[PDB]
RNA sequence: GCAGAGGUUCUAGCUACACCCUCUAUAAAAAACUAAGGACCACACGA
């Protein structure tokens, strides 16, 4: 083909040379590519996964608990047994994938976030499920993008991605303190919709006791979702030494702020949602929850503040 | 790459040095307006020597405590300009830096913990926006001081 | 000539109509825009890829 | 057809050669899903060797992205046709206009995040009228080539398998055809001398459509081929 | 409260018919209609062709002489005829027809039981002088969409996938009824669109029938 | 994971047993690199 | 079932010890007979022995000390 | 075919008495949305409960006006009034008195109880006095109603809160019973201001409902 | 069960990653079972 043939030099040096294609960064088992897919009902801790994947990848985990429970006696009847996908399988399929992590991998690893631990959760279907907040921090579109899942094998493995490549663990991100899962592109502009406010709306004007009595009166149709009311909250503040001190005022607002009220966790402020509530408000408002309430209840805040999120733009119809 | 083979040499070997060298964070200004506060230029990062209020010989911040976001909101408040900080470059330390000379983790809010790779972090955080990045009188006074 | 076209049939001028939700059952504010645009399907099947 | 388009669609389904397009115009004798036959005019055919047009149109074929290169028929009988007309709709081809996808209905919102950013949401009615159901063509050819210590059979005496395996394959060993396979199935018997045969890939499926053997001069066919 | 009753079942068409519902108060309406459409939509016992079978046609992709179109295009209209039985859960329709025509649903030798409710609904079209097809149709009952690939011999048979679903557009409206003397009454009017095989009364009654017994869970009955 | 075949082994055969422990060993893409170094006429070698 | 392990960090300050710690505790769990002390809820051992570090009565010096004791009963097993 | 897997019960989380969180696992595809919304609206905009509608202050005529002495304005103790959660027997209106003086909060402990009419919430804090000559009383009207009457739509009119339901909201995720369809799975989290039970306010709603279809039940 | 052979099946089955029993020079009362190979260059496409 009158090419240069390849010598003792040019399988040392170069992109296809041993070192940078087999030793600085090599191929592994346990591995599986498909197309990501939204699945909003997932938390970020965890992430969907189809039910082949996780057959084919935990094989050995369901040939090891197989021979634990006595169902096959051999790996290779065992093995037989995987291929029928016989009805026991799936619910031995399930034990090991209880807390077992999966290394979820786009293909251009940019920076640390690019790979992050998940809980797999098993879906049907062919796509792996990616938790949307997680979506901005691995550059990732749901437009053909394709990441490679890995599966951490030793309990030093898999409790280290437990422990530092889980998505909770992974809120703010390497190159700056300001957060990485913040509320990207539709549950912002839900929050966005929900924090506004008409001069003249539907059921304004009366005080509420509470936000639980805006979500009654809104999901009851009877009030518009942003109309300029009076509110009772009882906003927590910890001003004390680490204790949270209750303050209870009538703060004029909107019933859609008033909603938000009780997903933000009870330390935040009220100043925090009685804005617009863009990009940047609900950055700062994340930034601010991890810095005074920590990391459990900001990740809990942020997949409430994400359901509301969606639930209420699909409610708005933003057409 | 290059970014990340000139470092991953370079870890978090030790906790302190006992250095009181450093650089004096300020604000930076490009003849404009200030770009980037100073209170989020030197957030998370440790002193090297005791910053002062306009009253003199005060002690408004200790000489290696970390500046997190309560210490540099007091910091805005008592209106500082520039505070010498323990930087990097400045560390002793042989084969890596102390996890004060380096500062806050960036994404624990907390000081860095002793071992954890920050070159490779660093080169990624670096080259991340790479793809984000592009290709190709008189002097008057803005406001009132 | 669009405008025109959607008064031509009984279908609003502005191309946007009131929905309701599948779940809730109540119709969305702020009436959204349906149609029938001509979609494809790319030979990227998921099947191939797993 | 799409509701929308630009008027292309015609020209270029016309000019490609996806469609039967009609040589000479007439009237269609005789209709067929396989075969369509044109019954030349007077005034449109020679006086020597003019006779009637008859268009074999390309069944479901093996295409280089296995898909199915599929005409259909778009006349019926007596209806008459002129000269450089379309006759057969062609894949992705819809009356003689190119047809690539489906249209439907569409509703610009977000809806539970389901099309978070980029993400398409498709209802069951998609699904269940089948708008995007298409047919994939697979090639799994099986060689026999020459092997040391005697070479290897493609008969039906296969070791350490089942009876279940076996049923679909004929008595010379390969599948029936028009059988339903399924992952991890097996086609055609071979075994080498001393368990080789040929497998369906695990995950595809489907229904074997034709099998075609090619035997060199000098071996002796089987009972299928 | 009040209760519901079958005031009025305006039998527009012959396929979708205005069933009406008058006694409901504030909610109600709304409430009522939008669980009867989600229940109507999600399962109504439909009796949709599921398996069929050619005299002489190995498999789904293949072409026999004589008829128009493929035989995958006539599996496919054969899922679109609306087919309803009475007595069997399963009948086998046997479909002979010869000489030049259109293949329409009526030619089916129907049983006593089963009978098409779209005599017009075409088939296929057979063209030679010497065509006829004969096919088996295996038609069964069933609850929603199954397809035929997530179900459970012979390589002759041709699997068509299954569509158990009478109903296919229920659009209900809340408007105030015209009662002797009262007002927060509302009327629900459903427009149900069907297929023909269900009638808008017992395919009414049967939603609730389904709402009642889910609800059931929390109310003794 | 990936190409120690001893360490391949024992990681299968642990897993089937239950014992998700790992054998290190030493990948066999880096003793191929010093056959193909040495083969250039460039001794590199392992001290013990 | 855990989500993240913020507490077990605040418990041990290092975020790479509690890894090492809590790896030797899944494999006394899981190669010896050592009963976990917080009882299981369906749980692995990876998420067990964060547990039991979240509780504070398992880290890197009570394992040690407990397993330098089972060592000593060891040694005076024969006498 | 007229056969469905219907639910049972799994896992009731009994919140405190105020609050709970009811599940179903088994349930149908697409009916755990039916359900959920179903009973949200059937329990959210109609259900048989008592509430404050109407407050007549003996020295206040007009909203935009406080009495001296207390440091809650009349706009702010109509709202504690509107989440005064009362139970009533057969009568479908009472007039509730609050006669009281001192320096001290005025706890719903308070109210007369002109009956057997109970309060389910005594220590329920309707407004504060600070002054020992400083007296505030008022006549409460309250009755049946059948949903939510907000004061818009109509003495110091206060919003009516009849329904006893105080926050709904249901989550559908997936519950897959054996190795079935991705079935519903109904998990309601409900709040209710103690009249009756949340468990006991989700049956009533559902017995309404089911009551509703008594003649579409086939015989 | 670690070096070999035999057994009821089906040529051969001794842990070969591999499945049952026997002993150290001898072959059968016995059901679930079996196989351990595989590069580079170009093209097109996706992110
Ligand atoms: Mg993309």
């Amino acid at each position: 083909n009158k090419r240069p043939l390849k010598s003792l030099a040019d399988m040392i040096k170069g992109k296809q040379g041993r070192f940078r294609q087999n030793l600085l960064g090599k191929r592994v088992d346990y591995s599986g590519r498909s197309v990501i897919t939204v699945g909003p009902y997932l938390r970020l801790h965890q992430c969907g996964l189809p039910k082949k994947m996780a057959l084919e990848l935990f094989k050995p985990f369901i040939y090891g608990k197989l021979e634990l429970r006595g169902l096959a006696t051999t790996i290779k009847a065992a093995k037989k047994m995987v291929e029928r996908e016989e009805a026991v399988v799936w619910d031995i399929l399930d034990e090991v994938i209880r807390e077992h992590p999966v290394l979820l991998n786009r293909a251009p690893t940019l920076h640390r976030l690019g790979i992050q631990a998940f809980e797999p959760v098993l879906i049907e279907g062919k796509a792996i499920q990616l938790h949307p907040l997680v979506c901005a921090a691995y550059n990732a579109d749901f437009d053909g993008d394709q990441m490679a899942v890995h599966v951490p094998l030793t309990l030093e493995a898999q409790l280290e991605a437990r422990a530092l490549m889980m998505s909770t663990n992974n809120i703010l991100s390497p190159a700056n303190g300001e957060p990485i899962i913040v509320p990207s592109q539709d549950v912002v502009l839900g929050l966005y919709y929900m924090t506004r406010d008409c001069v003249n709306a539907k059921g304004e004007g009366m005080v509420l006791t509470g936000p639980k009595e805006a979500e009654r009166l809104y999901r009851s149709g009877l009030a518009s979702l942003h109309a300029r009311v009076k509110v009772r909250i009882t906003e927590y503040e910890k001003d004390a030494n680490g204790e949270l001190v209750a303050k209870t005022s009538l703060k004029d607002t909107t019933v859609g702020r008033a909603i938000l009220w009780m997903i933000v966790p009870k330390g935040l402020p009220y100043s925090i949602v009685n804005q617009a509530l863009g990009k940047k408000a609900i950055s700062k408002m994340l930034n601010t929850c991890y810095r005074i309430l920590g990391l459990k209840p900001t990740v809990i805040f942020a997949d409430q503040i994400m359901y509301t999120g969606f639930a209420y733009a699909a409610r708005s119809g933003a057409s | 790459r290059r970014l990340v083979d000139v470092a991953q040499d370079l870890v978090v070997t030790e906790d302190d040095c006992g250095t009181h060298e450093g650089i004096m964070m300020t604000p930076v200004i490009e003849g404009g307006d200030v770009k980037e506060p100073l209170r989020d230029r030197v957030l998370g990062r440790v002193t090297a020597e005791d910053v002062l209020k306009p009253g003199t010989a005060d002690i408004l911040v200790p000489r290696n405590t970390l500046l997190h976001e309560q210490w540099c909101d007091l910091l805005e408040e008592n209106s500082v300009d520039a505070v010498k900080v323990r930087s990097v470059v400045s560390c002793d330390t042989d084969f890596g830096v102390c996890a004060h000379c380096y500062g806050r983790d960036l994404a624990r809010g907390h000081i860095i913990n002793k071992g954890e790779a920050i070159g490779v972090i660093a080169a990624q955080s670096i080259g991340e926006p790479g793809t984000q990045l592009t290709m190709r009188s008189s002097i008057q006074v803005k406001n009132k001081g | 000539e669009i405008k025109e076209l959607l008064k031509l049939g009984d279908l609003p001028t502005s191309g946007q109509i009131r929905l309701y939700d599948g779940r809730t059952g109540e119709q969305f504010e702020r009436p959204v825009t349906v149609g029938y645009m001509y979609m494809l399907k790319l030979n990227h099947l998921v099947d191939d890829k797993m | 057809k799409p509701l929308v388009g630009t008027g292309m669609e015609r020209a270029v389904a016309v000019d490609s050669g996806v469609t039967a397009v009609a040589k000479r115009g007439g009237v269609v004798q005789y209709v067929d899903a396989s075969r369509i036959v044109i019954k030349v005019n007077e005034d449109e055919m020679y006086p020597g060797e003019a006779g009637i047009d008859i268009y074999n149109l390309t069944k479901y074929t093996r295409s280089n992205q296995n898909t199915c290169i599929n005409q259909m028929p778009c006349v019926s009988l007596g209806e008459p046709v002129e000269r450089g007309d379309v006759l057969a709709d062609g894949p992705s081809t819809d009356l003689g206009e190119l047809a690539l996808g489906q249209n439907m209905r569409v509703a610009f919102m977000p809806w539970n995040g389901y099309n978070f950013e980029d993400s398409i949401l498709v209802s069951e009615r998609v699904v269940q009228e089948d708008r995007f159901t298409t047919i994939h063509i697979q090639e799994l050819a099986c060689v026999s080539r020459d092997t040391k210590l005697g070479p290897e059979e493609i008969t039906a005496d296969i070791p350490n398998v089942g009876e279940a395996a076996l049923s679909k394959l004929d008595e010379s060993g390969i599948v029936y055809i028009g059988a339903e396979v399924t992952g991890g199935d097996i086609l055609v018997g071979k075994v080498t001398p001393k368990d080789s045969s040929l497998r369906v890939p695990n995950g595809v499926s489907g229904t074997v459509i034709d099998v075609q053997v090619f035997t060199r001069d000098g071996v002796e066919k089987d009972k299928r081929a | 409260f009040l209760k519901p009753r079958l005031v009025d079942i305006e039998q527009v068409s012959s396929t979708h018919a205005k069933v009406t519902l008058e006694p409901l108060e504030r909610g109600f309406g709304h409430t009522l209609g939008n669980a009867l459409r989600r229940i109507l939509l999600s399962s109504m016992p439909g009796c949709a062709v599921t398996e069929v079978e050619i005299d002489g046609v190995l498999h789904e992709y293949s072409t026999k002489e004589g008829v128009q179109e493929d035989i995958l295009e006539i599996l496919l209209n054969l899922k679109g005829l609306a087919v309803r039985v009475q007595g069997k859960d399963e009948v086998i329709l046997t479909l002979n027809k010869s000489g030049i025509g259109p293949v329409t649903a009526a030619d089916i030798t129907h049983d006593g039981d089963v009978e098409i409710v779209k005599p017009q609904h075409v088939i296929c079209h057979l063209t030679d002088e010497n065509a006829s097809i004969s096919m088996r149709i295996k038609v069964q009952r069933g609850r929603g969409y199954v397809p035929a690939s997530t179900r459970i011999r012979p390589i002759g048979r041709l699997l068509v996938d299954a569509c158990y679903s009478p109903v296919e557009r229920i659009a209900y409206n809340v408007e105030a009824a015209r009662v002797e003397q009262r007002t927060d009454l509302d009327k629900l009017v459903i427009e149900m669109e069907t297929n023909g095989t269900i009638d808008p009364e017992e395919a009414i009654r049967r939603a609730a029938t389904i709402l009642a017994e889910q609800l059931e869970a929390f109310v003794d009955l | 994971k990936s190409d120690d075949v001893n360490g391949r082994t024992k990681m299968y055969k642990n897993i089937v047993d239950g014992n998700h422990q790992m054998e290190p060993g030493m990948p066999e893409s880096f003793n191929v690199l010093l056959k193909e170094i040495r083969s250039l006429g460039i001794n590199i070698e392992l001290e013990d | 079932a855990r989500v993240t392990v913020q507490d077990a960090v605040e418990k041990i300050g290092n975020r790479f010890d509690l890894v090492l710690v809590a790896a030797r505790r899944a494999r006394q769990m899981q190669v010896g007979g050592k009963d976990p002390l917080v009882p299981e809820e369906n749980d692995k051992t990876t998420v067990i022995a964060l547990r039991e570090i979240e509780e504070g009565l398992i880290n890197n010096q009570i394992l040690d000390v407990r397993e330098r004791q089972e060592q000593q009963e060891q040694e005076a097993a024969e006498l």
